């Protein structure tokens, strides 16, 4: 993991918390 | 959800646009090709920085939500982002904790290791006291 990484996976996290529909499979 | 259905549902026909066969996933070989389509040049590394970007689980190609990452900096809000941050933040400290964050992966089904989230608590750490308040936040959303 590095700093790009980080952040790249915090605004995945954002997407996610935002929208539960994409969690999952589906 | 905050995106719209229609909206989901044409992000993924753009997700579709590179990800050619359908696999799933965007690898540096569809990217280039539709940037290559479009008149473009980009050389391999710069692909792979592209990727990079955006790459949150480090396997080297984009995902559907990965790819929500570019369309939400594609173009951009501040009420949302309260809101999430109590989300993060739930013993209403107003500090975001290492446990705090690996609560948030796990209830989102995603898989943690203690480097990942000591990675991510760091870089958001402006002021050095070892969670992410909510100024700190902002800065990792919004950028
Ligand atoms: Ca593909
Ligand atoms: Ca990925
Ligand atoms: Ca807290
Ligand atoms: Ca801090």
């Amino acid at each position: 993991s590095n700093a790009k990484r980080a952040r790249a996976h915090w605004q995945l996290l954002y997407t996610l918390v935002n929208n539960p529909s994409l969690v999952g499979s589906r | 959800d905050q995106l719209t259905e229609e909206q989901i549902a044409e992000f993924k026909e753009a997700f579709s646009l590179f990800d050619k066969d359908g696999d799933g996933t965007i690898t540096t070989k569809e990217l280039g090709t539709v940037m290559r389509s479009l008149g473009q040049n980009p050389t391999e590394a710069e692909l792979q920085d592209m990727i990079n970007e955006v790459d949150a689980d480090g396997n080297g190609t984009i995902d559907f939500p990965e790819f929500l990452t570019m369309m939400a900096r594609k173009m951009k809000s501040e009420e949302e982002i309260r809101e999430a941050f109590r989300v993060f933040d739930k013993d209403g400290n107003g500090y975001i904790s290492a446990a705090e964050l690996r609560h948030v992966m796990t209830n989102l089904g995603e898989k943690l290791t203690d480097e990942e989230v000591d990675e991510m608590i760091r870089e958001a750490d402006i002021d050095g006291d070892g969670q992410v308040n909510y100024e700190e936040f902002v800065q990792m959303m919004t950028a």
